[PDB]
């Protein structure tokens, strides 16, 4: 992209490990600023790099180090990772003449106690109730993704092979299945509402698709259960003349 | 801290004027920004301003008062798609980094034309034994309460828009794994409209 790019999309690590995050500024920008954003907070400034120098640094300890290369691209290295480092890490680029800081898409870091805390979602679709169809002439399907950790999934709906946005609402935050515990798994729901006539056509195919961000090949895995890799999990229903 | 705004959330009726404010402490601040951040995404720049007065951009107006050290964002004709966290940022002096406030969550709330509050039970398409409860078609004044019981899960309210029929509806979902659970029980924790439909 000629926009701000970052890699990787996500990282899952344990305490004490280290990470390097990468940023390329937007074409035409020469300054990069890194920020940490916790849930419910504003982005907190880590440092800014121009002409390969750290020009400003925010309230971040020495385990956050940075670098900017001659081609303007940048790295953020964090070591001796702590559980509290779990956050969205944002890169923003700017130039010396304009009023424009623009953010990249971010890298989500989870630092967890053990990779055995990582689980992919299970996904199920629940069919509209005949009571609703007869009461409203509308049909609501619910998709439920449960049991996942870390808490980043993206949920989409697909009707007869086409992604749909109309009639959809997905919870903006996953909910914690075990509120009282640090390594609680998560759930997320989404609804798709269609006319009862559309649901009542048995040729109509509805599929809830959940992208999970999990482990890769670089992660060791020696549990019995399947390695909880980055994956998509779907569920489906077909329409019915009831 | 350097940049102040309230978290909210703040609700605004669909179509009405949304107003957000931010104050800042450094009298040498020279540029001022509003960003918008939807769920799961990065902040997007929506406006910048650097001299006193108003700047208009479609339905957005930013206002800056350097003597009083505030900046405001006004949103005309508020849309459901305007629901987001809005973040103000200030740059003191030239080329510095942005200091962000904490963000204000804004919820744009539709008027429900024909409230029809109901709780329905939905079965899993893959086995009858598992199900979910759907509280739906309630008006925008109905609060949905977080569950008491730790084995019962209740989502926040969400608004869906069936765009081709210009139809909006609120819903919340609840579910549990204990059998003791019934959808009549499900949303009791919430003050529910008295006219609520409960077929099964």
């Amino acid at each position: 992209d000629a926009g701000v790019t970052q890699s990787p999309t996500h990282l899952i690590k344990t305490r004490g490990q280290q990470v390097t995050l990468r940023c390329s500024p937007k074409q035409g920008h020469d300054t990069v600023s890194w920020y940490q954003q916790a849930l419910g907070q504003g982005p907190q400034f880590i440092f800014q790099y121009y002409e390969e120098e750290e020009r400003q640094r925010g309230n971040f300890p020495d385990r956050f180090s940075g670098h900017q290369f001659p081609n303007y691209s940048s790295e953020l290295n964090v070591n001796a990772l702590l559980l509290g480092d779990s956050a969205l890490y944002l890169c923003a680029s700017s130039d010396t003449v304009s009023y424009e800081q623009y953010f990249g898409p971010g890298t989500r870091l989870t630092v967890t106690e053990d990779l055995k805390n990582v689980f992919p979602p299970e996904v199920a679709v629940f069919e509209p109730s005949e009571a609703e169809i007869s009461h409203t002439q509308k049909a609501t399907l619910v998709c439920l993704a449960t049991g996942f950790y870390p808490d980043h999934v993206e949920l989409s709906w697909w009707v007869n092979g086409k992604e749909v946005h109309s009639g959809v609402c997905t919870d903006p935050q996953p909910l914690k299945e075990q509120p009282a515990l640090n390594d609680s798994r998560y759930a997320l729901s989404s609804r798709l509402r269609v006319s009862a006539t559309f649901w009542q056509d048995p040729r109509n195919h509805f599929r809830c698709q959940v992208q999970f961000y999990g482990l890769s090949e670089n992660d060791e895995w020696t549990q019995d259960r399947a390695k909880p890799v980055t994956q998509i999990v779907s569920a489906e229903a077909w329409g019915r003349a009831d | 801290k350097e940049v102040e705004q309230n978290s909210g959330p703040l609700s605004v009726p669909e179509g009405a004027i949304a107003s957000l404010n931010c104050t800042y402490s450094d009298r040498g601040s020279q540029s001022f920004f509003w960003y918008r951040q939807y769920s799961g995404k990065s902040p997007e720049l929506i406006m910048f301003i650097y001299s006193n007065g108003d700047k208009e951009d479609g339905r957005f107006t930013a206002q800056l008062n350097k003597a009083s050290q505030y900046i405001s964002l006004l949103i005309r004709d508020s849309k459901l798609s305007d629901s987001a966290t809005y973040l103000c940022a200030v740059r003191t002096n030239s080329g510095y980094a942005l200091n962000f406030g904490k963000g204000t969550s804004l919820l744009v709330t539709p008027h429900i034309q024909k409230p029809d509050p109901a709780v329905y039970q939905l079965r899993d398409s893959k086995s009858s034994d598992k199900s979910v409860c759907l509280f739906t078609d309630f008006d925008s004044q109905t609060n949905v309460s977080q569950s008491k019981d730790s084995d019962v899960y209740i989502t926040d309210k969400c608004v869906l828009d069936m765009r081709s029929m210009d139809f909006k509806s609120n819903s919340a979902v609840a579910w549990s794994n204990k059998s003791d659970f019934a959808c009549a029980n499900a949303f009791n924790n919430s003050i529910i409209p008295e006219d609520t439909f409960f077929p099964s």
